[PDB]
């Protein structure tokens, strides 16, 4: 995976 | 990754294009994946036809494309490609299905064949 990307910031 | 005019094609590049690069979960998607700075291995092993708005901006610009197929196509593989390496849940995998729906969106408006 590539990690989270800010979403629910 | 490679680059080298109908009025749909003058749609996807005015219209479509436009509205998915402003778009706020466009940023991943704005350049080729780079593999070794994300720290992602498997990538081209398991995506054989890479492919980002640049590169679609950049065919769009240079004439690449000799009918609108092609380039919608491109805009599929890159959510394609999306979907097939990362897992559902992902952050990345969310923002690629708001892009397409906005996608999808636009299209519906694009001027009919003939």
């Amino acid at each position: 995976g590539k990690g989270g990307k800010g979403l629910g910031k | 990754y490679i680059n080298t005019l109908t009025n749909q094609l003058q749609f996807l590049q005015r219209v479509v294009l436009k509205a998915l690069w402003k778009h706020g979960f466009s940023w991943p998607f704005q350049q080729p994946v780079d593999a070794v700075k994300l720290k992602l291995p498997d990538y081209y092993t398991i995506i054989k036809t890479p492919m980002d708005l640049n590169t679609i901006k950049k065919r769009l610009e240079n004439k690449y494309y000799e009918k609108a197929s092609e380039c919608i196509e491109d805009f599929n593989t890159m959510f394609s490609n999306c979907y097939l390496y990362n897992k559902t849940g992902d952050d990345i995998v969310v923002m690629a299905q708001a892009l397409e729906k906005l996608f999808m969106q636009k299209l519906s408006q694009m001027p009919q064949e003939e």
